[PDB]
């Protein structure tokens, strides 16, 4: 056997990365983490620190209060019973407000009011969480791509959850909060629109998510490949090319004709995946506000 | 034709079979022995999907579809226009992709780097194996298979699917999806980064390593680290690809009732099968 | 209607961001070349972008792609053909001269920076702090070549500062002189350290650096590339 470089054969270990300071406020960062030498054959073995300011902790806040009012809900459903909360944990389901009450909070507790309540601790842990992608991300400096591709994945969970029932009049149309009931709202979402195999966005959402994985097998499997050479330092690599980066193209060229380079691939990337989500987004947001049946607009449509 | 740093790499040496017989390029093509067969068994199954398209009757993209033999047929041939086409373009497509990921093997030998690509390629032609070859001959016939069509193979998936309700319940199939979801999500905050880092505010320097472990420590606690995040895409894909093929092998043969009945396991275990309230009792 | 609209609009899209992709996976390696160096006749419909520059930081200056492509360094190689598309045969000894999988290039010839300015990989002995963590410690291990002949033992491990991972393994040679050897390109044994690529007397031949205590990136490629290249010519000395 050569080694193969997906684990690593001995690891090292130095004095707690506290990393670098550029704009960052120091007083919001805890201190460091333990060491995982678990996670340390396979990433960074350090754990933290971690930045939390205000709108870290608002976030968290919320998003822990989404989380508790789901599962108060639950083991209200369990009768408080832990061993029924158990045995029933993925048949459980936290339900928006049936069709009459339409976009009013008007709807009891029992039966709406807290998926509303739940969803607004949503709508801010996520939001919030979206500003803190950005925040993070000035202080040192950086680009602001991971808040731009966060935002085509929080367009998905926005139409799903917000503006397309907003638009189609009423909660009702949102997902419930269960393992297993949001697994049938998906099926019957499809059903009740005439099969999103014929939606043409679904099916570009699909080309992009099996594209993802064919993307990144590629480009994980091209990086390990000229690991031998400093493959991974893609920065210096792209400011200074170097062997890892020439040899890495041309196994492309010399296979399929093209390549990109040590910048680009990145670009085919993160476009790759955000096209996932972009393109999901409309092919739902379309779904019965505009178009009814996907059969039957295919029939119409080529 | 050639890149400006490519000429050095181009020496003679890495091909597996044929010696220096096809070791030459078209353009920016590498050939190779494996190249010639993915030419012939490329060409030869497209040739024979035109014939069948003939047979059957259109040139439309959006028609023209290839249907393996009915299930009467078991494991046996098939008159070419009844499914006979069918199984040999199926055996042209795996000539095809096992002569690829052959010749990428060899154009990793002359490239002196690790076969990481096509070893991570054999994982979708397995995939491909599970559904054309392996779980129709499991089950008993090549009707079985999906056919070769853009809209009459999601028809198939569709109907696979409901043969077993709602195929969602696949618990190896939820499995599958969770890599899918993940993979999109790392390469997403991966292409992100780096480009982040590269392309910091105006007027900056470039950002490094440094700055992208810094960042992921802000936002979440913890960095996978530029080695580490490589090995993560590679590592989820594959996994996605694994438990599809796992979720379809498995779909007919050990397992072939509704899906959603499966997960009683669960909630008739005898500690708590036949306590009342909640959902099941 | 407006799904429809929505979809040609997206086609076109598409079109314009394959376009905008390809043109900036341009920036290195084009203008494409025959074989002799000149420009190719035939340049594909894709024009070249617009350079950008990256700033570099500690003083390194700046980068703008594209730009003038060179390979600044000699390549050992002649045509074996008459015409485009076959090999070329190295003039001498492809390792020494580092061409085919034993290519390096021109990188500079000063070493990776941290984001602190100091330098990214070190010896161990020089990083304060830093010692094996887990798994088996190789420092002390003989370091075995693909003929099965000893060729040196590790004296210590080059480790990077801010990401905190071995690199190099650092092997002395018989004449009490050391080279580097990466990471990848090793198996760590319980009695052994094993280096599939080279067999013992290639590891002299391994490129040198010129200061005990840092590497820059041309000498990283070059031993790099060196020690790649042994999976093709060292090969009338592998017997597994
Ligand atoms: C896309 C079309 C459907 C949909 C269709 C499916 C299908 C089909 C499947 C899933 C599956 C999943 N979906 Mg869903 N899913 C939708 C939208 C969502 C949303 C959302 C906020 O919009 C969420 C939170 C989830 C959450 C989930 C997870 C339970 C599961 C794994 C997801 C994953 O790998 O993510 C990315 C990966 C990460 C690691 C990010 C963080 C991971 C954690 C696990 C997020 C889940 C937290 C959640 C509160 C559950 C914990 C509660 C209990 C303690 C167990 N879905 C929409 C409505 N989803 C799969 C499954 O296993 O279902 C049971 C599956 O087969
Ligand atoms: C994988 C699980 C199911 C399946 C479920 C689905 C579903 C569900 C969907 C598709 C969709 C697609 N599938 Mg399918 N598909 C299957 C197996 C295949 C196989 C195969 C040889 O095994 C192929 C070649 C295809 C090809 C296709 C495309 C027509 C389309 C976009 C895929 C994509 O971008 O992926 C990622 C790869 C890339 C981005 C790289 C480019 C791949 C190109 C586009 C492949 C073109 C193939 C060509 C039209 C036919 C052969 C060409 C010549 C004869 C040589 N599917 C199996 C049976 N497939 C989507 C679609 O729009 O269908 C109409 C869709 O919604
Ligand atoms: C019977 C079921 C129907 C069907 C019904 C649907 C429906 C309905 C939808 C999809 C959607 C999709 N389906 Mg479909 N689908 C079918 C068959 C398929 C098949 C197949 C081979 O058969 C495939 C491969 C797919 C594939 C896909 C995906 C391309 C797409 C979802 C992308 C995504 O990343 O979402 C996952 C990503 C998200 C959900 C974004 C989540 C973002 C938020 C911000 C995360 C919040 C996290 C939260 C706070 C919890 C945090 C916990 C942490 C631990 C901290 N479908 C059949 C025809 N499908 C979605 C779509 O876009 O359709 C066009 C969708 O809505
Ligand atoms: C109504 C339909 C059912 C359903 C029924 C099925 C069925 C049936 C199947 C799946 C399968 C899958 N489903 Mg499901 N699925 C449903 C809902 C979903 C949802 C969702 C959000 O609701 C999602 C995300 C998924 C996701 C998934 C994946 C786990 C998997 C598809 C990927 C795959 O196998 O790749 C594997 C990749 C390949 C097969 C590609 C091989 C490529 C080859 C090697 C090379 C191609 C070369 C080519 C010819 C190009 C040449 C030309 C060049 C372009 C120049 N399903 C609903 C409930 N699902 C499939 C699966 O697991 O398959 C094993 C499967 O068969
Ligand atoms: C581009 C398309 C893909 C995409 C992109 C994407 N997602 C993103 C980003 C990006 C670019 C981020 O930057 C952001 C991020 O920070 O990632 C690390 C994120 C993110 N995507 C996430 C999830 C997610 N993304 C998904 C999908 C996708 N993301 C697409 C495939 C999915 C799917 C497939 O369903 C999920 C589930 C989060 C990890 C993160 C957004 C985090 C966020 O909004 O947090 C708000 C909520 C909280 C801060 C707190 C909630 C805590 C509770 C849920 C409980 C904790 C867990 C619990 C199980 C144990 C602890 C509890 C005990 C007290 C009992
Ligand atoms: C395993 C993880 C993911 C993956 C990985 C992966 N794919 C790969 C590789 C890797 C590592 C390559 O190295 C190789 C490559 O060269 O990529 C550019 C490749 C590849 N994956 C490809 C496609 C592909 N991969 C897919 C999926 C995936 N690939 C997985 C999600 C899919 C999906 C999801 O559907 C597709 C369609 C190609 C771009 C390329 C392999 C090209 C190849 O084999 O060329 C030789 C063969 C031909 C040129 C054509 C053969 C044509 C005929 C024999 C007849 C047609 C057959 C028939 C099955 C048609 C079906 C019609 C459809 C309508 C259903
Ligand atoms: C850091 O490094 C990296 C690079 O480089 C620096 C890279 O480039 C890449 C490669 C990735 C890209 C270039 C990104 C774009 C790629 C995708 C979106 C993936 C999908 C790719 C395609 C859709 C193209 C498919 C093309 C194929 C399969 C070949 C086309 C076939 C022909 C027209 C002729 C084929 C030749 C034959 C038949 C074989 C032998 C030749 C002859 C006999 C003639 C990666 C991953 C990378 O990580
Ligand atoms: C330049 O470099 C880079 C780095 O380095 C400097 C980096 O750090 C990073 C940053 C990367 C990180 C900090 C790590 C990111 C972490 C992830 C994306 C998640 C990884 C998680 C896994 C390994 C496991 C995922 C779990 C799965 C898919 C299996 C399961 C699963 C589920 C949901 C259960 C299975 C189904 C059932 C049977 C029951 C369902 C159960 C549920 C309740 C759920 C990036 C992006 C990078 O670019
Ligand atoms: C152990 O017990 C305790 C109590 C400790 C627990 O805490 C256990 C907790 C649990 C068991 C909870 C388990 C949680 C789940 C199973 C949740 C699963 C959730 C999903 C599968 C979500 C799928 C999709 C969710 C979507 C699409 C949400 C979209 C929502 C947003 C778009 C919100 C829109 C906002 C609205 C409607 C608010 C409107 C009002 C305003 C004023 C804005
Ligand atoms: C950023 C990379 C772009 C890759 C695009 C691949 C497109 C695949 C074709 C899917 C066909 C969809 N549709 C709706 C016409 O059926
Ligand atoms: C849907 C996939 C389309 C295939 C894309 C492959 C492009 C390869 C281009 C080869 C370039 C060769 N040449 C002589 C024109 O330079
Ligand atoms: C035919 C024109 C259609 C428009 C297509 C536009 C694609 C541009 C892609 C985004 C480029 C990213 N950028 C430069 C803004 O950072
Ligand atoms: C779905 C992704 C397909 C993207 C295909 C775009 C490839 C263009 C190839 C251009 C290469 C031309 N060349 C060799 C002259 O550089
Ligand atoms: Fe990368």
């Amino acid at each position: 056997a050569e080694y193969q470089n997906i684990f690593s054969q001995v690891q090292v270990r130095g004095p707690a990365d506290l990393g670098m300071t550029e704009d960052v406020n120091l007083a919001n960062r805890s201190g460091v983490g333990p060491f995982s030498t678990l996670l340390g054959w396979f990433g960074n073995a350090q754990l933290g620190p971690i930045y939390l300011g205000s709108l870290g902790v608002l976030s968290l806040f919320s998003g822990l209060m989404w989380f508790f009012t789901i599962g108060i809900w639950f083991w209200y459903q369990a009768g408080w019973n832990p061993a029924v909360f158990l045995r029933d944990l993925f048949f459980f389901s936290l339900e928006p407000p049936a069709p009459e009450y339409g976009l009013s909070f008007a709807a009891p507790l029992k039966e709406g009011g807290l998926w509303l309540i739940a969803s607004f601790f949503m709508f801010v842990a996520v939001w919030s969480w979206w500003g803190r992608t950005y925040l993070r991300a000035q202080a040192l400096g950086m680009g602001k791509h991971t808040a731009w591709a966060f935002l085509s994945a929080i367009w998905l969970w926005m139409v799903l959850g917000f503006i397309r029932p907003i638009l189609m009049g009423s909660w009702s149309e949102a997902v419930p909060y269960g393992i297993f009931s949001h697994l049938d709202w998906t099926n019957n979402f499809s059903l009740v629109h005439g099969n999103l195999f014929y939606n043409p966005f679904h099916g570009l959402s699909i080309a992009f998510l099996y594209g993802s994985a064919l993307l990144f097998a590629m480009h994980g499997a091209t990086i390990l490949a000229v690991s031998r050479f400093g493959g991974e330092r893609e920065l210096e690599q792209i400011a200074d090319r170097g062997t890892a980066a020439e040899r890495a193209a041309l196994f492309w060229r010399w296979t399929m004709g093209f390549n990109a380079t040590m910048e680009g691939i990145h670009r085919w990337a993160i476009w790759m995946a955000v096209l996932v989500t972009l393109t999901g987004g409309i092919g739902i947001l379309l779904s019965g506000t505009v178009v009814d049946n996907w059969y039957v607009w295919g029939q119409n449509h080529g | 034709a050639l890149l400006s740093f490519e000429r050095k790499y181009r020496v003679p040496g890495g091909t597996l079979v044929g010696g220096n017989l096809f070791d030459f390029w078209v353009g920016p093509f590498y050939v190779g022995f494996f190249g010639v067969a993915t030419f012939f068994f490329a060409a030869l199954g497209i040739i024979l999907i035109a014939w069948s398209a003939v047979l059957q009757g259109t040139w439309n993209p959006q028609l023209i579809s290839v249907y393996p033999p009915a299930l009467e047929y078991g494991l046996g041939g098939a008159p070419l226009a009844k499914g006979g086409l069918w199984q040999i373009i199926t055996i042209c497509a795996t000539g095809a992709f096992v002569s690829w990921a052959l010749r990428e093997v060899e154009i990793c030998r002359k490239l002196g780097i690790g076969y990481h690509i096509p070893f991570a390629f054999a994982f979708a032609i397995l995939a491909h194996l599970t559904l054309v070859l392996f779980r129709p001959v499991m089950m008993g016939a090549w009707g079985y298979a999906f056919p070769y069509g853009i809209w009459t193979h999601l028809d198939w998936v569709s109907n696979t699917g409901y043969t077993y309700g709602n195929f969602h319940y696949n618990p190896a199939h939820m499995i599958a999806i969770s890599f899918f979801f993940t993979n999109a999500l790392a390469l997403a905050l991966h292409g992100a980064l780096v480009l982040s880092a590269a392309n910091p505010e105006k007027g900056k320097e470039m950002r490094t390593p440094d700055h992208e472990d810094t960042f992921f420590r802000d936002l979440v606690g913890y960095s996978i680290g530029t080695l580490g995040i490589h090995r993560l895409g590679l590592l989820l894909s594959l996994s996605a690809v694994f438990f599809s093929a796992l979720c379809m092998i498995i779909t007919g043969t050990i397992w072939f009732d509704q899906w959603v009945d499966w997960w009683q396991w669960w909630v008739k275990l005898p500690w708590w099968a036949n306590i009342p309230g909640g959902i099941n009792g | 209607d407006l799904a429809s609209l929505a979809i040609y609009s997206f086609w076109i899209f598409l079109a314009g961001l394959i376009y905008y992709l390809q043109t900036e996976n341009m920036r290195e390696g084009y203008p494409l070349e025959n074989e002799d160096g000149t420009p190719a006749a035939n340049q594909g419909p894709f024009p070249l972008p617009k350079p950008k520059t990256f700033i570099l930081p500690h003083g390194r200056g700046t980068l703008t792609v594209p730009g003038p492509e060179s390979e600044d360094r000699p390549i050992a190689l002649a045509r074996t053909a008459v015409s485009e598309g076959f090999p070329h045969a190295p003039t001498g000894d492809p390792m020494k001269d580092g061409v085919g999988p034993a290519s390096w290039v021109a990188r500079r010839d000063l070493p990776e920076l941290d984001g602190h300015g100091h330098n990214k990989i070190k010896p161990m002995k020089a990083a304060a702090g830093f010692h094996v963590s887990a798994g088996k410690n190789p420092i002390g291990l003989p370091v075995r070549g693909c003929d099965l002949e000893i060729a040196g033992k590790v004296v210590d491990i080059w480790v990077d500062i801010p990401e905190q991972m071995a690199r190099f393994l650092e092997v002395e040679l018989k004449d009490g002189s050391t080279r580097l050897l990466p990471m990848q390109m090793v198996k760590v044994q319980s009695n052994r350290v094993h280096v599939n690529a080279l067999s013992s007397d290639l590891f002299a031949g391994i490129p040198t650096i010129k200061s005990p205590t840092e590497v820059t990136l041309l000498e990283e490629d070059k031993i790099c590339g060196y020690v790649a290249g042994g999976l093709m010519y060292a090969a009338p000395k592998r017997k597994s």
